[PDB]
């Protein structure tokens, strides 16, 4: 589960997911 | 959703749509946890105040959808209920404790690119992601604001807020099976869930396996993206031994 197939599993960030991990440093 | 964007097709897989199925009618959002359990707000089934008391014969669901309107064929997936879970101590007359519910549905789902599972928090996730600052991701068709319907699927990554902001903000008795977020007024950024968007997922991608993960459940909201507003969220992982009712 989680992994999106369109994204997670073509191995292809969405355009904000960079927001995510910005915020985590 | 305020102050989103129209989400890439396939960024949420486990996006559902809580229907009334005559006449059809958006009712709320809820998420995809298995091939045949949907999770849900119990304020989108059973709030009196408000004379919603829905039942399996008045609600349909629609997962793998993007537009609104638009019907997609064979992408979108029509399902009806067998059986509705509204948590024993979710207070309605007071505080909105314990704000979710299980929808099962009748026959299993087929999964695809569009429709797939989103993961329950473990202690480990709960415990490495649940930190303000955080940013979390919040996706509906509810509402662009306080009424507007959004015709493609909106999306806005909101902040994990501390809880003494979360109680302060509010006169509502917060629980710990709660919690709030969005930006503070000094924050120079935007954004909240709205009419619409209750029971719809708050999710959080974890870097250690690369998973996205449900942390919580769209709640109450005192108003859409109000200044020392922020939106609640079910906590879902302190409410994940209850989510029992699967076995
Ligand atoms: C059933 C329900 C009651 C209240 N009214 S309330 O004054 O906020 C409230 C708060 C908690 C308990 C009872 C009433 C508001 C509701 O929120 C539905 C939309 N959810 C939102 C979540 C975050 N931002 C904006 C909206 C849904």
């Amino acid at each position: 589960c989680g992994l999106r197939p369109l994204f997670e599993k073509k191995q292809v960030q969405d355009q904000t997911e960079k927001e995510l991990f910005e915020s985590y440093i | 959703i305020v102050e989103g964007q129209d989400a890439e097709v396939g960024l949420s897989p486990w996006q559902v749509m809580l229907f009334r199925k005559s006449p059809q009618e958006l009712l709320c959002g809820a998420s995809l946890i298995s091939d045949r359990w949907v999770l849900t707000a119990a304020h989108c089934l059973l709030y009196p105040p408000w004379d919603k008391n829905f039942t399996v014969d008045d609600l349909l669901v629609r997962i793998g959808k993007h537009s609104r309107t638009r019907y997609e064929r064979k992408v979108e997936k029509i399902s009806m209920l067998d059986k509705i879970y509204i948590h024993p101590r979710y207070n309605w007359k007071e505080n909105l404790d314990r704000d979710i519910a299980l929808l099962k549905l009748k026959r299993p789902i087929e999964l695809s690119d569009y429709i797939h599972p989103v993961c329950l928090p473990d202690k480990q996730t709960a415990a490495k992601l649940l930190h303000a600052g955080f940013k979390g991701r919040v996706t509906g068709w509810g509402n662009r604001r306080e009424t507007v319907q959004p015709s493609v699927l909106q999306v806005v990554n909101l902040p994990l807020v501390e809880r003494p902001v979360c109680k302060a903000s509010t006169r509502i008795r917060i629980t710990d099976n709660m919690f709030c977020a969005g930006y503070k007024p000094g924050e120079g950024k935007r954004g909240d869930a709205c009419e619409g968007d209750s029971g719809g997922p708050f999710v959080m991608k974890s870097p250690y396996n690369n998973r996205w993960y449900q942390m919580g459940i769209v709640s109450w909201g005192e108003g859409c993206d109000r200044d020392g507003k922020y939106g609640f969220y079910t906590h879902v992982f302190r409410l994940k031994k209850w989510i029992k009712v699967i076995d």
